[PDB]
RNA sequence: AUGCGCGCUAGGUCUCUGGGUCUCCUGGGGGCCGAAGCUAACGCGUUAAGCGCGCCGCCUGGGGAGUACGGCCGCAAGGC
RNA sequence: GGAGGAAGAAGCCCUUCGGGGUGUAAACUCCUGAACCCGGGACGAAACCCCCGACGAGGGGACUGACGGUACCGGGGUAAUAGCGCCGGCCAACUCCGUGCCAGCAGCCGCGGUAAUACGGAGGGCGCGAGCGUUACCCGGAUUCACUGGGCGUAAAGGGCGUGUAGGCGGCCUGGGGCGUCCCAUGUGAAAGACCACGGCUCAACCGUGGGGGAGCGUGGGAUACGCUCAGGCUAGACG
């Protein structure tokens, strides 16, 4: 349970309109979904408890916008539901609250499936929120930043102090907005190869990029000199750490010697 | 601005025409950890109402503690009914040495270093009242000088 | 009382009375059972409690409670007796330690093995 | 015999990021980035308001697990600190820092305290040009702590201190990376550290 | 169900018994309401159960029990 | 053992049958090497005794180690013991299954007759750790023998009253004594233990050096405010 005025602020920062539709994940009791139905047009809920469901079935009886789908959020064809339910709305948003452990995988899935959205608004966790929206030359800059800027433009709209919760949590919270762009920032010859390269690059923070690339990559040892030469032709320093590089810097390397 | 914690919740009963009627009492201390404290006792049919009423009462029965280096200016012993409280100043880096009720009262007052003791009857309500009375009866060097010399 | 009265008479000191006379200021004693039987608790409780009438090394006859799930005490078993009062039983002030002389630690305990004998069960 | 076993379990119980593992607790796998709730079956269940005793015990436990000493040694250090002159809290914190394992960790020879203990134990570390192999050794202001001559060529130490290049050490310590050595300047102040601990709670805990 | 002596701390009213410059003033007793104060409360409150000083007697949870043994007193019951 | 190590391997338990808990623990990669094997190897031991001295103070000469081939050094070296109590409140830490005032638990309150976070088992979790619990004894909490620091109308507690012995206590104004009282100096208050500082065993326990503190008592010298005593005066207590 959260104070009734904060949820208003998150919904406002979602720029919800009487025309837009919203996908909400894990309503629980159903605070958020309530304060959506009002200003929204069509609310769809993916939720699997059978325990807090009677509470949820009740709380939404007033409205006729909200609908409940008793399906796994991860084991769902999001395309199918998005096309099926929303044949009338102009634009679509996603506003939800995620239950810690499985927060990153959901966002990753929704982004990789390139659903026709405008943006994602989630509470997430403060640390995760910071990690998502980071400039190239930060301290917390990492793989997650690459993964999210590859699909959207991300920024934290506000911060939620750990004090506003009745059950006092151990960690803080934030609110992040992720506006989808009309196509990826940079073309890739192979999205998979890009993903493995990104994960291999930021394996060890302290070590220089060249060592990480040579060691971490499964067949990097087989072709060591090739990596050095391709890096050299790109005008990127081996002795430089991978942290400083921007998206385009990595993209050129991803092109590299595929 | 004021933060709140509970001293105790109790449920009392009264007889009626074939049955029992239960009323809840709450003891509430409020403070700011700056040298101001308040205590209240709220009686209501329901627990939330009792808490609200107790806080409401405490917000007016207000006491300023003359703190200095986060400790009491001088020792004091105070009797309320059959309860006795003893408070003594402490050097910096000692900590609040008290029972539940005295610790709760003193922490909100901004007191950081004190040695306390409870004597006689140890009923929470009377201990709390004794603590408040002892806090009200504290003076500094300046006050004593003003009264004496003028 | 007046200070003169304090000088004249002073203050009496209280003497603690031992709750375990039989042990005679010893942690444990060795005894032999004479009667092994069961008794019933006071009004609030209702069960059958195993009690042994033990003759100790000291010239005392006492009743000791037998804890556990089951015992193997005959009328000639050498036992070790320990301090500890059983409230509901009116007259027993002593306990029997399991797995010492003739009493064996009760079988297949798994949680509280420090008490009740019970060498650790070796599990493959 | 120190506490050996799961680590980030404590990260969690304590509800605060205790850096007890090294650089893993800097990645997205600190076990506080994920699943940041108390360990166990009943980890996600509404928590009853903590008692004063519970609060004090938890604060005391937090501290103890940051430095990884026993209860016995912790109590002895507390008793020693209380007896001395000055604020008990500051003196107590000062004493815990002077642990040789603490210091070698702080200087950056190790990424964790658990391996700083190993390096000091195995005789890789020297004090005043003499081998010392005891994690509980207390260093005074003005002691020189270096790596043994025999251990200079080990890849672990080189990799560890290479990452230390171009990063400021604590104000109460001095380091020379080139010579692979360091000097203890003075006892650290209360503010100089940043341990997420309210020492007053520990003092009151031990007061009872 | 309140040990004795002394000192201090607002008054009002009824009554017993003295003395004066006689409608009042000043002593010594017996009660009732009540300042401050004390008490867990009932209540006490210049006749204190308030503020103090001096001296004596007594208490250390209930029952067993004012019981058992011993001693002293008494003709006995019995008492300490 | 250390670092790295999955949106999370099996087994077990729970489940709303969607997963979530054990859990970076593990499995694996890299790394350091308790034990163990070789080569050295102690401090504790310089005197007694002889050599010129003088038979002295001075200077030279050897002999002597139970501990022990131990501690400790120099190389080579393998991931190489974890248990115990508790989880209703006091008091930190919750869910299933077995039994149904039975078997039991219990330090107090009490729990057990179909839900029981209180018995037994399992999963999980707290606390300590080569230790952990139990019993016996002492102090504390106990201001519960109350000097500091309690009380006696009704909770236990005013003698059934008077006279009075010993004892305890005692008005104000000057003096003498200086017994109590206070102060100064000095002797003692052994060594070890307690405190502080420094130092030696790789640190600490342990030990060493130094510095004080210390209730009390003896001796010598000071003060007279209060208690005491010896002198004198007063009327406010008391007596006539
Ligand atoms: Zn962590």
């Amino acid at each position: 349970l959260i104070d009734t005025n904060i949820l208003n602020r998150i919904v406002d920062h979602a720029e919800v309109t009487e025309k837009t539709g919203v996908i909400e994940i894990g309503p629980g009791i159903g605070a958020l979904t309530e304060q959506l139905a009002k200003r929204a047009k069509k609310v769809v809920a993916f939720e699997i408890d059978q325990r807090l469901l009677p509470i949820l079935k009740d709380t939404l009886s007033p409205y006729e916008n909200v609908t409940v789908i008793h399906q796994d959020v991860l084991k769902a064809d999001v395309k199918s539901v998005i096309e099926e339910q929303f044949q009338d709305c102009d634009e679509i948003m996603v506003v939800a609250n995620l239950p810690y452990y499985v927060t990153t995988p959901i966002i990753m899935k929704l982004l990789e499936e390139h659903l026709p959205l405008k943006g994602i608004v989630v509470m997430l966790q403060k640390e995760v929120a910071e990690r998502m929206a980071a400039d190239p030359s930060s301290k917390e800059y990492g793989s997650l930043s690459i993964a999210v800027q590859f699909y959207t433009e991300a920024k934290t709209v506000m911060i939620v102090p750990k004090t506003v919760f009745v059950p006092q949590p151990n960690v803080d919270s934030a609110v992040i907005r992720l506006i989808l762009r009309d196509g990826p920032a940079v073309d890739v010859e192979n999205e998979s190869f890009f993903f493995q390269l990104i994960k291999a690059s930021f394996a060890q923070r302290r070590k220089t990029l060249l060592n990480n690339l040579v060691n971490n990559l499964p067949e990097g040892k087989a072709q060591k000199s090739t990596i050095e030469q391709v890096l050299e032709e790109t005008n990127i320093d081996g002795k430089r750490r991978g942290e400083s590089l921007s998206i385009e810097e990595f993209a050129a390397l991803s092109n590299g010697l595929y | 601005d004021f933060e709140e914690k509970m001293i105790l919740i109790r449920r009392t009963a009264r007889m009626q025409a074939g049955g029992r009627r239960f009323r809840f009492g709450a003891l509430v201390v409020v403070g700011d950890r700056q040298g101001r404290v308040g205590l209240g006792f709220g009686k209501a049919p329901e627990v939330p109402l009792a808490v609200q009423k107790a806080g409401y009462y405490a917000r007016r029965n207000m006491v300023e503690v003359p703190l200095q280096n986060g400790t009491i200016p001088h020792e004091i012993e105070v009797e309320f009914g059959a309860s006795k409280i003893v408070l003594k100043p402490a050097a910096p880096g000692t900590g609040v040495i008290a029972g539940a009720v005295p610790r709760a009262i003193l922490e909100l007052a901004g007191v950081t270093d004190i040695l306390t003791k409870e004597l006689g009857s140890r009923n929470p309500i009377n201990i709390a009242y004794a603590t408040m009375e002892a806090l009200r009866q504290l003076r500094t060097k300046a006050d004593v000088e003003r009264l004496r010399k003028g | 009382p007046t200070i003169n009265q304090l000088v004249r008479k002073g203050r009496e000191k209280v003497r603690k009375k031992s709750k375990v006379p039989a042990l005679k200021g010893a942690p444990f004693r060795r005894g032999v059972c004479t009667v092994v039987r069961t008794v019933t608790p006071k009004k609030p409780n209702s069960a059958l409690r195993k009690v042994a009438k033990v003759r100790l090394t000291s010239g005392y006859e006492v009743t000791a409670y037998i804890p556990g799930e089951g015992h193997n005490l005959q009328e000639h078993s050498v036992v070790l007796i320990r301090g500890g009062r059983v409230k509901d039983l009116p007259g027993v002030r002593y306990h029997i330690v399991r797995g010492v002389y003739d009493a064996a630690g009760v079988k297949d305990r798994k949680k509280s093995r420090s008490k009740y004998g019970t060498k650790k069960p070796k599990e493959a | 015999g120190r506490y050996i076993g799961p680590v980030c379990r404590l990260c969690r119980r304590e509800g605060v990021k205790l850096y007890l593992k090294g650089e893993r607790c800097y990645s997205p796998k600190c076990a506080m980035e994920r699943r940041p709730y108390p360990p166990g079956q009943h980890g996600q269940k509404r928590a009853r308001r903590p008692s004063d005793y519970a609060v004090r015990l938890r604060e005391k436990q937090k501290l103890r697990r940051i430095y990884g000493i026993s209860e016995r040694q912790f109590r002895n250090l507390f008793e020693e600190a209380s007896k001395k002159k000055g604020v008990t809290g500051s003196v107590f914190l000062g004493l815990l820092e002077s642990r040789l394992d603490n210091v070698v960790y702080r200087l950056g020879f190790a990424v964790s305290r658990r391996q700083a203990r190993q390096l000091v134990r195995h005789g890789h570390i020297t004090v005043n040009g003499r081998r010392v192999d005891l994690p509980s050794y207390r260093v005074r202001p003005g002691d020189e702590i270096a790596v043994a001559e025999k251990s200079r060529n080990l890849e672990l130490i080189r990799q560890n201190l290479e990452a230390m290049k171009g990063r400021k050490v604590g104000p109460w310590l001095s380091l020379d990376v080139e010579g692979m050595k360091g000097k203890f300047l003075r006892l650290p102040d209360r503010e100089d550290l940043a341990l997420p601990v309210n020492e007053q709670l520990v003092i009151e805990f031990y007061s009872r």
